[PDB]
């Protein structure tokens, strides 16, 4: 939907005028981010039937393979799982919520869908579930492609 | 992206000072909604008349935004618009009315358009949109 992604790049590009440096700026959007995804959860437990997970690993497949593509229409593949079972990474082929950054590069430190990270942690929090989402690679950063790492740290 | 995505981002948007500091806030809102609204046109509409370009506003344009048709339009003749959703989808109060006001002052802007665009809930849920058209 060009709707959503072109609402949250008029937010992007307000707040980077609002603040004078992307730390500010990633912060607030992780913020919105968590405050979505507290409210995205009982949208998504309402419209599936995914059972309930029992580890971080029936998680991941869920995320992945249901909520990404109920939401965005897209799966990504699940990778790097620590033997321990408490980290892993979703792999894109783009950047999710962006399809373009302003050259010459004047943004650097920003990390231009940290909204998604917070609407990650905010919904697991929901369930119970202390975690860690960002950002390892970004094709808008140049890398070859999009990397989101998640790692379980507590039950709540 | 499914609508529940905007739905929620709007909200939290809408959600977060004195009265500059709050006016600064609707605004921004606005010239958010304007910036939208031009996207819009430009990746959807590739009107020999106003009254088409105001039809095509409350046809196509709301149907892509609200999944659904403006349900009455009332003009003056003049170069005033009145724009009724009675359940107006971003309500189930002003704040909430701003990035749709962009939207159709920047729908309109790429379509050939200066507005001033207003508005108000009616009797909630419904809302009216005010577009007043400008000669220059
Ligand atoms: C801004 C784009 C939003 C799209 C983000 C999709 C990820 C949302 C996370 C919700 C899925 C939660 C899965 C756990 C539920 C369960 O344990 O059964």
């Amino acid at each position: 939907s060009e709707l959503f992604t072109l609402t949250y790049g008029a937010l992007v590009t307000q707040l980077c005028k609002d603040y004078e440096n992307d730390e500010d700026v990633n912060k607030q959007l992780d913020k919105m981010g968590f405050n979505i995804g507290v409210r995205l959860i009982e949208d998504f437990l309402a419209r599936s039937n995914v059972g309930r997970a029992h580890d971080f690993r029936e998680t991941a497949d869920v995320i992945a393979k249901v909520a990404f593509k109920m939401y965005l229409g897209i799966t990504p593949s699940i990778t790097n799982w620590s033997p321990a079972g408490d980290e892993f990474s979703l792999i894109l082929e783009n950047n999710p919520l962006v399809d373009f950054v302003e050259l010459p590069d004047n943004h650097s430190s920003l990390i231009y869908s940290n909204l998604l990270c917070g609407v990650l942690r905010g919904a697991l929090e929901m369930v119970q579930m202390a975690v860690e989402a960002k950002f390892v690679q970004d094709t808008l950063k140049g890398d070859g492609v999009t990397e989101i790492r998640m790692r379980f740290i507590r039950r709540i | 992206a499914d609508e529940a995505l905007f739905l929620l981002l709007h909200n939290e948007m809408v959600s977060g000072q004195g009265e500059v500091e709050n006016g600064r806030c609707i605004t921004k809102l606005e010239n958010m909604g304007f910036r939208v609204g031009q996207g819009l046109i430009e990746r959807f509409t590739k009107f020999k008349d106003e009254l088409d370009i105001m039809k095509f506003i409350c046809k196509d344009f709301w149907t892509t935004v609200f999944k659904k048709q403006i349900d009455n339009l009332r003009t003056n003749h003049q170069g005033i618009y009145v724009l009724q959703d009675n359940k107006f989808r971003l309500l189930t109060a002003s704040k909430y009315l701003a990035f749709t006001c962009g939207l159709i002052r920047g729908g309109l802007s790429n379509l050939g358009i200066k507005s001033i665009v207003t508005a108000e809930v009616s009797s909630m849920p419904a809302c009216k949109f005010q577009v007043m058209i400008q000669k220059l």
